């Protein structure tokens, strides 16, 4: 009894703190048959995870969804589809210089943000010469994504231990919300209207 | 169904099935009885379920069967009535498989284009389906028109 | 050109997965063309043995 | 996340201790709201679109402006932001109602959610004006010992933006 | 994957017919049925391990040349790839069992298994013997009722890579 | 815990809870009162618990309290059975939670690297897990013993 | 606008405009002042335009101006007309826009959503703007009268 | 990204306006401007690696010990990296003014670049002096009409670096 | 061509094409006769342009037919004057095109590692493909020297 | 990353000056030392994982509320972080001892470290005594000479970190 009193009290350390978590339901696409309410989430999970929200129904790419679903295609060849989309480009890659492309990038496919300086200067070679896809396809054929999720896995938020400041910079990262508004018209304004 | 459900995210983490899993799929079968008493009830009494949603239907809305209708008609009439027995079946389905998967499956993905190339109003399926939702309901004592109100009531969201 | 149709078995060398990795190691896909080269070349670094090539559409 | 029950097991496992009497009085304060959460909890859900049309339309009748050329709320597709972040929140509420703790608005709405309206451009008054019109019109549907549970999330998330 | 009772759904539902007698009955009978599919599935987890230890000493006593050098289980890492794949089998013969049903084990177990082994060189028979040797391991701890029912599954397993 | 655990499958897929989700979280507090007092009956006879669970274990391992085993002397002997004590309150905790949450989360989640970096085998773990669901178990009534049980097996699973 | 278009196109390919694309530009602006003609000739007819589409829409549809309907009053009627008006002012600036980017995204993303949250009937919506595409083209030249239908076509098919 | 159509559409809509004699007169000028921008958009497209070569040229002409052990350019990564900056400048300077908009300048190129330059140790002023090189070239190549609209952009980017 | 890039980007999004794509194709339908005019005068006359854009290239370097140069001597001058032929004649592909894809699919995509296999100077095709465009542009009215030499620009930009 | 060699090439690129007598000398010093150190880095790899468990008990001893109810290194997933940690820290000290050079300490190691733990709740003093408690394990293991040379790195980290 003695040996397994607390030390600190009150003030102290419960199992919820610590290093973040990511979500414990992993969502993939199995080889063979699949249930249609199964294969809805995990499109809408892969949605969630490249566009950071719901997609609605008329902005989905039914092409690559019926390609999914027959087998033609893997979970990688469906997230390739929707990074390459138009969707992707109008959102995260046209309202934001090219550095803060690769940190979107590697957020959205790789739940994770920019590892070193030298993961900058390569997606920045990268998209100055060819643009969004080729950088798209670096992110996707890069051993790490195959390591963590393979071609069955849907991206999902990580919090890496390793290597330095990946950690901190993951959670910044992923805890960020969009920031930037949804459409270049009509911009609003802050004002009041008096009644 | 609840099984189902279990078994897949159990699988999801390369894992056995927790006691918590285990002691829901315990619930679930502990309960097999009294959901079949529910389905049983409700199937026995399809004919009279449809026709009075059809009658509470037709009344909240005359515009469905009047002229220039979705339902006019007798053979559009009699096929709205039809989809209200699909759905009293897909509720009967879920009821025993003890979640709404059933009712999603058949009649729920795909139900809004699907009604769109129809020409089909959506609040008129929403409004059915309450409709069709208090006919069952009262069938039903309290404990039982409790559990089948849940699935009436996914159903009615779903469409909407 | 146009899609390959490559099926590859790729064995694990480095570690036993507890995950099923079924859908992992065994497994048929189309390629496009202008990626064929660098899927091929992952495949072969990664110890996986490419069962068969075709050309389905072009 | 954590609910009322892990809450009361964190509050006893930092101290090492096996629970007490009101350790146990709390547990079973939770148990016997457990019905009535999840009566609800089935209402919300049954009903989350017509809440949001009451409270929207409360919302854009009371500030009109919003919904004029040059509001936030002006185009169909930022009025179906609107419209998207009200049933966040209502979910996110019914989610806290369930747990019987605020632990889930902390981690999954309000963190970094002011700078996000901030740098959006939402007003974040009129989203606390849309939050309360929300708690008005779900306490109505949940009955007054359920409004008086839901009152205190929508509370929690209003003060957080506020 | 297919559970016992969305078979039965599903049978009733492409004949577009509500369920009948018979369907009622056989719901009856899994729900019967339930209890001792998860007293076995809760012993089956408990004692995985032990099971798996079991099954490969038993395996890899009747053939021993599997382990020694020239074998397909020696190495450390083919012999861990060997207990991996029993471990697999006795998870899915325990997630079948509890659904009743055969068509998890279509769908995420021998849906290519027989060519993978075949392009990687594992030996099927020898595959087999060590889900037999399971099959009677597994048996000796769930009891004479849930044996059979879940031997059902293990000559699926042993038929299909068969 | 139960509700933590359908809230979060919910959130995961962005929807309110299913009427099943629903349904197991009323049949989990329903019974609450029982597994309530299950968990104060474990909590009573702890000290109990923790001698008997000792004492069967180094009857069956005397290895472990012997000259170079890792619990030989009074006061590793001492962190053993603290270490007993941890698993029987995460056990309770388990039980008023409903599932084994509390238990992966304090005491499962890297208790194998935990374990090494003190030299404690795992073999003597899954037998110190035994003995307590023994003697606990002896305690309690069938339905409450199965169901403690269950956890033991659990936490049992895990170290083996 | 057509030139944004063109730009975001060879941005994201990291190049400068090939020569189709400033072809296309070319042709763009070669056709300006047709295209301002054409919007402002729509401007001086805003009243015209919106008062006849109205009479049209409230014609056919008597039970939306009816006691009991979505636009009856002179507030919801006037909140119709309004609706009107804003999208012949996107048909305008489509039209200066040389595209319907304009359009979409002021008036299409999110309009279903809008509208069902307004409980405004969308066929109604669809046989207003047709009410709006009959008025406006009887006004304009053929040419122009082709052009301007192409936007309202748009936004019929974009409504449904 | 906005263009000038983009800009008028934008200051009609957000005060609910139809288009008026100035917004014609606008959008009158830009249609009129607008072979002279794509002239000038193909030519430098055509000499877009000359103009990058002689503005580097006399920038390090200016500025030897940019490219000097010690200096920032003094790598070939470093050189590189320079060059590149300048292809940037160059390409999204032709971008605005074929727009005839300094919009995609604000968000694509100078948001946040202060910080990028500092964090990396870039020197900012060289880099202005830089594109003041690249706007002497350019301006030689496009002719005077040219000269003047593009000089509006390339003074844009430098006024938002400096 | 034209054609193929509108319906390639109406496709990636899986929609029609909109109204200003379809101006797009009308815009270029339009101006097919006088692309296949200057076409036809580019293929009558490729015997003149290859000739005199040869001069003018080996005169302003000479180095390049100098000894120790790359083109030195009949059979590599040769091969140099069969490469501009080639290059006129993807000119004239993408001027039918309406676009620079034939050019690119052909004789763009690899020429640099095609090129310095060969040892040729990039250099000297830039500076060939100049005198192309100055020998072409010689023999065509001015917006339809303008034209070629749209395309001889992007190729001069593509092959540095 | 930089070694002893590669901190005189760069002191010597960034005056673009070819080696001198000093740089030879500086060279020649690490070159007499590789023996030594590589000696070194192929014992603490071998007793890495006895002097972590050394280091980690004696650490935990003389702070008990570590690993106590509510300490931060009290849970079988938090006791597993700080040895992994103290695991890291090892390893990369004998990295930057097997280099000559505490660049990689700061580069790879000590670069956002006290921010890091700072918001996870980590103890930063607790932290440098497990590092001088593995200083004290390890210096006994590699022998004085080597030992001050891994006393040089192991310092360092925790100085960065105080
Ligand atoms: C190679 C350089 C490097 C280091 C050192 C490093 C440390 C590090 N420790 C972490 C968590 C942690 N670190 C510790 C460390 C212990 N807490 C105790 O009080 C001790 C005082 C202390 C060690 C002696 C703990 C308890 C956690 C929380 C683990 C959890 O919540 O599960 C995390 C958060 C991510 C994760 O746990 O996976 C990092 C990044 N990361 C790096 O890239
Ligand atoms: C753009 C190129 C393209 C085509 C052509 C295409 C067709 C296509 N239809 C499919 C399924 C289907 N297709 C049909 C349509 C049939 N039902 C019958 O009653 C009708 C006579 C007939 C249609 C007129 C149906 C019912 C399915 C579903 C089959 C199932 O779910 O098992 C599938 C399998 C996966 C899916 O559900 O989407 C494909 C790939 N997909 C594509 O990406
Ligand atoms: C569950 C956690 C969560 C929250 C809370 C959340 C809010 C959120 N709302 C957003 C947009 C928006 N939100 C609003 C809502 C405002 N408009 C009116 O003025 C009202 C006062 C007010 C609502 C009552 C609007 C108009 C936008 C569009 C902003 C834009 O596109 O310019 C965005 C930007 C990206 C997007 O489109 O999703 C976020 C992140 N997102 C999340 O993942
Ligand atoms: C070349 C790669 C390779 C290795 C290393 C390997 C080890 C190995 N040792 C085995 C048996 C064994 N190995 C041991 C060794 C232990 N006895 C004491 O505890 C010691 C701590 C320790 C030896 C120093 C024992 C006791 C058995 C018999 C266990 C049994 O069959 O019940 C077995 C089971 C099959 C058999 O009996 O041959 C394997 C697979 N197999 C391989 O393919
Ligand atoms: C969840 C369903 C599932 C199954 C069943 C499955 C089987 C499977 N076994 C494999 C390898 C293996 N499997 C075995 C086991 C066999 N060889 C021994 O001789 C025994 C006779 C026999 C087991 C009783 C061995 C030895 C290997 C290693 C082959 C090698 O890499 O050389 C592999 C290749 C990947 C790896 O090495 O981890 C798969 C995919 N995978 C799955 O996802
Ligand atoms: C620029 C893009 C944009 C649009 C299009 C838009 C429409 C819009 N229409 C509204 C109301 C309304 N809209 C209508 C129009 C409908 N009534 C009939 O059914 C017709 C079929 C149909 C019009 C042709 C009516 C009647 C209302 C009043 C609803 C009420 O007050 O209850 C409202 C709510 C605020 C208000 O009353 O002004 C909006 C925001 N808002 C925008 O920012
Ligand atoms: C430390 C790594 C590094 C290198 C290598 C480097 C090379 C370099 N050489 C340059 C100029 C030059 N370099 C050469 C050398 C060429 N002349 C013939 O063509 C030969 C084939 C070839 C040499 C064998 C010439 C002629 C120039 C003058 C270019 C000019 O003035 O236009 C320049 C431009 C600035 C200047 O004039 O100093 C650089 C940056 N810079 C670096 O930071
Ligand atoms: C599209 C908008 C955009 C820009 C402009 C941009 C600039 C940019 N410049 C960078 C590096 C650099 N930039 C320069 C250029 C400077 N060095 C000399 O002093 C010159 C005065 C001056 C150029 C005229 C240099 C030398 C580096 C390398 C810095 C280093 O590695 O330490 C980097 C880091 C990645 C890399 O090394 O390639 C970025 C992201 N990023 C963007 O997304
Ligand atoms: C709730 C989560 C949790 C657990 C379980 C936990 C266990 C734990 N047991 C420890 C020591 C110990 N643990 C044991 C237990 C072993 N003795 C026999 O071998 C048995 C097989 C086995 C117990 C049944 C012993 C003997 C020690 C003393 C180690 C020593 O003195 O060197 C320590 C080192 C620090 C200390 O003694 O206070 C921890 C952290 N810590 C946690 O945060």
């Amino acid at each position: 009894i003695q040996k397994g009193k607390a030390l600190r009290g009150a003030e102290g350390d419960p199992y919820t703190i610590g290093t973040r978590r990511s979500p414990k339901p992993i969502f993939w696409v199995p080889q063979g048959g699949t249930n249609p309410t199964e294969f809805q989430n995990v499109i809408r999970a892969a949605y969630r995870q490249v566009f950071e929200r719901d997609v609605p129904d008329y902005q989905r790419l039914s092409y690559p969804e019926s390609r999914l679903k027959n087998g033609e295609i893997s979970m990688r060849e469906f997230i390739r589809q929707l990074a390459e989309s138009d969707l992707y480009r109008k959102q995260f890659y046209e309202p934001y210089p090219n550095t803060k492309v690769i940190e979107l990038l590697t957020k959205h496919f790789l739940g994770r943000a920019p590892q070193d300086q030298a993961e900058i200067q390569r997606y920045n070679r990268i998209l100055a010469g060819k643009g969004l896809k080729v950088a798209i396809e670096e992110v996707l054929n890069s051993d790490e994504y195959t390591q963590l999720f393979g071609e069955d896995v849907v991206p999902f938020k990580r919090y890496p231990t390793l290597p330095t400041g990946t950690y901190l910079a993951s959670v910044a990262t992923n805890d960020e919300m969009i920031q930037q508004s949804g459409s270049s018209y009509s911009p609003s304004y802050a004002g009041y209207s008096y009644p | 169904s609840v099984v189902t459900k279990a078994i897949v995210s159990a699988d999801a983490e390369a894992r056995y099935l927790s006691p918590g899993e285990l002691d829901r799929i315990r619930g679930f079968v502990s309960s097999g009885e009294r959901r079949l008493r529910v389905a049983q009830t409700l199937t026995e009494s399809r004919e009279r379920i449809i026709k009075q949603a059809g009658d509470q239907l037709f009344q909240k809305r005359p515009d469905l069967v009047s002229p220039g209708g979705n339902a006019y008609g007798a053979e559009r009439t009699a096929s709205c009535l039809r989809d209200l027995d699909y759905y009293l079946r897909l509720v009967t389905f879920g009821i025993v498989a003890g979640d709404v998967t059933p009712i999603e499956e058949i009649g729920v993905i795909g139900v809004k284009e699907m009604y769109r190339n129809l020409e089909v109003p959506l609040p008129g399926m929403v409004e059915a389906v309450k409709a069709m939702k208090s006919v069952a309901t009262g069938l039903l004592s309290g404990d039982d028109s409790a559990e089948v109100g849940y699935y009436f009531d996914y159903l009615a969201g779903a469409l909407a | 050109t146009r899609l390959f149709k490559v099926t590859a078995l790729i064995p694990s060398y480095k570690k036993v997965r507890g995950g099923r990795e079924l859908q992992n190691t065994y497994f048929t896909k189309l390629v496009e063309y202008d990626r064929w080269f660098a899927e091929q070349q992952r495949i072969q670094k990664q110890g996986g043995k490419i069962l068969s090539v075709k050309m389905v559409a072009g | 996340m954590q609910d009322a029950i892990t809450s009361v097991i964190n509050t006893y496992d930092v101290q090492g201790k096996y629970f007490d009497t009101s350790a146990f009085d709390k547990l079973k304060a939770y148990y016997a709201t457990g019905e009535l959460r999840v009566r609800a909890a089935g209402t919300i859900s049954a009903n989350a679109a017509t809440i949001i049309k009451e409270a929207s339309a409360k919302l854009f009748s009371n500030q009109p402006d919003l919904v004029r050329p040059g509001g936030n709320a002006y185009t169909t597709r930022r009025y179906a932001a609107c419209v998207r972040d009200m049933d966040y929140f209502l979910r996110y509420a019914t989610y806290a109602m369930l747990a019987g703790d605020t632990s889930i608005l902390d981690e999954r709405v309000l963190n970094g959610l002011k700078e996000t309206y901030n740098s959006l451009g939402v007003p974040i008054s009129s989203t606390v004006q849309g939050i309360q019109a929300m708690k008005e019109v779900t306490g109505s549907l949940v009955g007054s010992g359920a409004a008086k549970e839901m009152g205190v999330y929508f509370d929690y998330l209003s003060s957080g933006l506020s």
